[PDB]
RNA sequence: GUUCAUAGCGACGUCGCUUUUUGAUCCUUCGAUGUCGGCUCUUCCUAUCAUUGUGAAGCAGAAUUCACCAAGCGUUGGAUUGUUCACCCACUAAUAGGGAACGUGAGCUGGGUUUAGACCGUCGUGAGACAGGUUAGUUUUACCCUACUGAUGAUGUGUUGUUGCCAUGGUAAUCCUGCUCAGUACGAGAGGAACCGCAGGUUCAGACAUUUGGUGUAUGUGCUUGGCUGAGGAGCCAAUGGGGC
RNA sequence: GAGAUUCCCACUGUCCCUACCUACUAUCCAGCGAAACCACAGCCAAGGGAACGGGCUUGGCGGAAUCAGCGGGGAAAGAAG
């Protein structure tokens, strides 16, 4: 169910967490009020790891994962790689890709079965996705927007998308992922959906400024409570 | 009329006699306040500025951006061979201040220590303390010495020990040792006299005075810069290019009245070679020095718990303008006043260290030992020879070496 | 939390930097830096991650003769990053944001400094890469 | 001032202070005290803009206003103008007001005024005039005394050295942001704090060169132009030949 | 057009914000060797006074001989404004 949250008075909770059905990465600079909401509302089984990447807290935008695997970007230290490894369940395998577009959460989004990807991914990293996230990579992005990862959040039950998506791109998208995509917003008018929200299959965290009306659509599209 | 725009003053008036220091050593001027509840301990030490390098360590500062992260921090190496105690001074409190009550010197004063008493050691007859040391043997002199100790016990309030460094263990040209009064704190006057009297003629290593990851004060004389103008001495604004008689000057050195030049106006003169006291310098490491049990041990100087490389604190090709460091050393964090091989005074902190910057455990991961005589790129000799392989001079040597 | 450490600024008032977003602006002319108290004769200068007041000198005509808040995302001046890394970029670049910190545009061309990305999450989302 | 003289204001009157305005006077200076502004730099005042501690309100909170102790610290970057003033842009805790021969020209500058050249308008028959406009117009000397900045020394302790004490003088730190407290107290709501704690920054100060950058005639090592030593090799000259590191 | 003015590109140490290097000085020495100026001289606060004192009154105080600088004063010098 949509819990609102904030990391250090910032509503962009998509920047500071990564939820997958199996693990939950959460950023390091925070302080209980945020970590709790995760640990609390999370389904006990799914561990919650305090992580960073390259030292930074925006780990949700620097990291792409599903239940099978996490890809961390080239700037990831090995003190970090190790600590993500020594905290996740050893189903999930971690590969530190080496892609020019380090922002792996901005530039690719994946559920447990598909990934939209940004036109300019290296073929190398297309393979390291579909070999680690056991997924079907599909270089497709909406009209214009190439940062799929950030403008379109999707689970295995539904998905949101930038409010300014066409009914036709919606259409096609909802093919590839074979999930019902609704155009929407979060944090009271924000297009950058992914920046604002983190979704599982059983939980959703949105920012403290998400209007009730939005909170609803989230619940609905994600087929939650 | 008032100056049109406000601007803060250039330089501090708290260091006004901007003159060459009357001393080269750097005197303490304030010892830590003595409390008898503490155990008896020494409060200061003498070291020599060997050089600088940088280290890699992990930070344990919660709530910080660099929490659990690696940082690179510059450090200063201060070579600290053990001090030798040769005397005891007693002071008595008077309504005119502390005054020296009685001084007792040990027998067998070291030869390098005795050099301090002579302006021309080469022509001297080396007669200093020769008649004094005779009173440590006869009963008449020994009775007088015991009265001097008893008088110190019943009349003196603070006692100090005279300690000197050991020039023969340093790569310097100077053979004249540095004498220093180091205050003994932490006990009754009787206890600190008994403690000091046992240490006569003995060696006090630096690890008995200071400890790991504690913050001390460094006292010394800065690098001399000679006669300097106002732009370099007081960092005043340079005048425009169109100025006739010179632009590295202060344009107005005072109003018409008070009809004099004030002491607060920036003026040219000596820069550098000033006595300074910097507080809150953390001890990152106290090096262990060279040993010989079966072979020479150097690993205990630069190897960490994560490096495990048999290397000493000395850079590749040696410390520039200093020499080789073979004794105990203190790795202080940051910069320290003075040139290379400048004698420095290390003093216990006068403050109570309670902030989280203090009382923080320091655990080194890496110590840089690249050559500082250029853009060095190799930590050790063996790493360099492994990288480059055999060279032409190695071939012609091995040709002669069969 | 954690605040930004001090870095070398290298972009005084009057610097023209590139505009890295798709707002149609081509460059940003820095007229002042947010949070600068000042000093007599000292130019207010900005590094990466600093909010500045900027006007666009060339670009779309509806953005030109106005004052825009902007955030520096890349700089040509080297700066130390607390682990001995001295990093500099090929060009000085910034994006146009509002006072709340979110961008007027929607995409960023080129990398974004890690110092800027951590401090502005709305900028970090649109960043193609973080350097 | 919804009532209510005095929270905050104060008509009609009336008592003062100040010398950062302009007058009035003509005491000093006409065998000359260099005449505006800006720049630079120091110090002082308080009639306090901010910051510390407080009292009051028509002080719910937030914000604001009045007053007290208070000058420790700070009071900025620019467009136009010679400007002082002025006005606007922007940042800021605040962008307070003043003095020091309207501080400061053997400190600078010389944009202005205020010589001699010249143009215009008005005035004059004219020469010429104009707190009218415009353009071009030499900014001299310190080596003296003191002051100040540094540097040797000097008196006395027999000589000389080491280690010290402290009279006295100076003095230095400053302000802000974010997190948490906390969407909390308070409030119908809108909004919306604070103490402790943590992480950082600004201005200032004192250093320092491990790292990054600058310098570079180590005239170190390559490259290179013209010339010269018969050529090669090795070099040199071109007021540091030029250039890379 | 070595005429007066405004803007733009380029360019740069004009500036932020200063640093380093080179030559010649200055500096020290051997030799040589002026001039300007000069009532006497030369530490301040306040007072009064030709109303801004080096001298006078009252106080603060005052320690040989000097070197390199410096530009606050000598209402410094230069010229019967
Ligand atoms: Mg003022
Ligand atoms: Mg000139
Ligand atoms: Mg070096
Ligand atoms: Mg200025
Ligand atoms: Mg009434
Ligand atoms: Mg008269
Ligand atoms: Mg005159
Ligand atoms: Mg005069
Ligand atoms: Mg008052
Ligand atoms: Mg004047
Ligand atoms: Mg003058
Ligand atoms: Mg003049
Ligand atoms: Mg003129
Ligand atoms: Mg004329
Ligand atoms: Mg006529
Ligand atoms: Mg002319
Ligand atoms: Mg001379
Ligand atoms: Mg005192
Ligand atoms: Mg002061
Ligand atoms: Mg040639
Ligand atoms: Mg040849
Ligand atoms: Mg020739
Ligand atoms: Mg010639
Ligand atoms: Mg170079
Ligand atoms: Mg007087
Ligand atoms: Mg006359
Ligand atoms: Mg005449």
């Amino acid at each position: 169910m949509a819990v609102r949250a904030s990391f250090e008075n910032n509503c962009e909770i998509g920047c500071f967490a990564k939820l997958t059905n199996t693990y939950c990465l959460v950023a390091i600079g925070g302080s209980e009020n945020f970590y709790s909401v995760f640990e609390g509302e999370l389904s006990d089984t799914i561990p919650v790891v305090h992580a960073s990447i390259a030292g930074c807290r925006i780990i949700g935008r620097m990291c792409v994962g599903n239940r099978h695997g996490l890809l961390v970007p080239n700037n990831t230290t090995d003190q970090e790689l190790q600590h993500i490894r020594n905290s996740l369940p050893d189903t999930v395998q971690i590969r530190r890709v080496e892609e020019r577009l380090s922002a792996l959460g901005n530039v690719t989004t994946c559920n447990d079965y598909v990934a939209l990807v940004h036109p300019d991914l290296d073929r190398e990293t297309e393979e390291i996705l579909a070999d680690v996230l056991k997924v079907e990579v599909f270089r497709q992005t909406v009209a214009d927007q190439v940062l799929v990862g950030s403008y379109c959040v999707f689970s295995n039950q539904g998905g949101l998308v930038h409010p300014k998506t066409s009914i036709e791109d919606q259409d096609e998208l909802s093919s590839l992922l074979q999930v019902p995509l609704v155009a929407g917003t979060v944090n009271r008018g924000s297009e950058v959906i992914a920046a604002g929200m983190v979704v599982n299959d059983w939980c959703a965290f949105c920012g403290l400024d998400t209007t009730s009306t939005e909170l609803s659509v989230v619940e609905s599209v994600f087929k939650l409570n | 009329s008032h100056r049109k725009f406000s601007a803060p003053r250039h330089g501090s008036l708290g260091f006004l006699p901007r003159k060459r220091s009357s001393r080269h050593r750097g005197k303490v001027k304030s010892f830590p306040k003595d409390d008898p509840s503490k155990p008896v301990h020494l409060t200061a030490f003498l070291g020599y500025k060997a050089g600088m390098t940088h280290i890699v360590r992990e930070v344990d500062r919660p709530g910080s951006k660099v929490n659990k992260k690696e940082v690179v921090e510059a450090v200063t190496i201060v070579e600290t061979p053990p001090m030798v105690v040769v005397g005891i001074v007693g002071y008595v409190e008077t309504p005119r201040g502390l005054r020296t009550f009685k001084t007792v010197f040990a027998e067998h004063i070291s030869d390098e220590c005795k050099r301090r008493f002579y302006k021309n050691w080469h022509k001297s007859k080396k007669k200093a303390f020769t008649k004094y040391c005779k009173k440590w043997q006869d009963e008449d002199g020994k009775k007088q010495l015991e009265k001097d100790f008893s008088s110190m016990k019943k009349y003196c309030q603070v006692i100090r020990v005279i300690a000197h460094t050991q020039m023969r263990l340093l790569p310097l040209r100077q053979k004249k040792a540095h004498l220093m009064e180091i205050q003994v704190n932490g006990g009754t006057v009787a206890e600190k006299l008994d403690w000091a009297r046992e240490r006569l003629e003995q060696q006090v290593p630096v690890n008995q005075v200071f400890g790991q990851d504690e913050m001390i004060d460094v006292i010394g004389v800065t690098k001399g810069k000679g006669y300097k103008g106002v732009t370099s001495r007081w960092h005043t604004k340079k005048l425009p290019r169109k100025t006739h008689r010179g632009l590295r000057k202060v344009a107005c050195i005072g109003a018409w009245h008070p009809a004099r030049v004030a002491f607060s106006v920036a003026r040219a003169g000596q820069k550098g070679y000033h006595h300074r006291t910097e507080i809150n310098k953390k001890i990152y490491k106290i090096g262990q020095g060279y040993l010989i049990k079966d072979g020479k041990l150097i690993k205990n100087n630069a190897s960490t718990d994560y490096d495990l490389s048999d290397k000493s604190i000395n850079p590749l090709g040696g410390f520039v303008h200093y020499g080789e460091v073979t004794n105990d050393f203190v790795m202080l964090k940051g910069c320290v006043v003075g040139t290379k091989k400048r004698v420095l005074t290390l003093r216990k902190s006068l403050l109570v260290q309670t902030k989280r910057r203090a009382l923080e455990k320091i655990d080194l991961k890496f110590i840089d030992t690249t050559s500082k005589f250029g853009h060095g790129r190799f930590q050790t000799m063996e790493e360099k020879k492994a990288f480059m392989g055999p060279l032409k001079k190695d071939r012609i040597a091995k040709e002669e070496g069969a | 939390s954690g605040a930004k450490f001090r870095i070398s600024l290298g972009l005084p008032v009057g610097a023209v930097i590139n505009c890295a977003d798709n707002t149609g602006a081509k460059n940003l002319y820095i007229i002042s830096v947010k949070g600068i108290k000042g000093r007599l004769n000292r130019l207010p200068a900005a590094g990466v991650g600093d909010m500045v007041m900027a006007t666009v000198k060339k670009g779309k005509p509806e953005l030109r003769k106005k004052v825009h808040p902007a955030v520096v995302i890349r700089q040509r001046k080297s700066y130390r990053r607390k682990d001995g890394v001295f990093l500099y970029f090929e060009d000085n670049a910034g994006v146009i944001v509002n006072n709340k910190g979110e961008m007027k545009g929607s995409a960023i061309t080129g990398p974004v400094a890690k110092e800027c990305a951590d401090l502005w999450p709305r900028i970090a989302s649109n960043a193609g890469s973080i350097a």
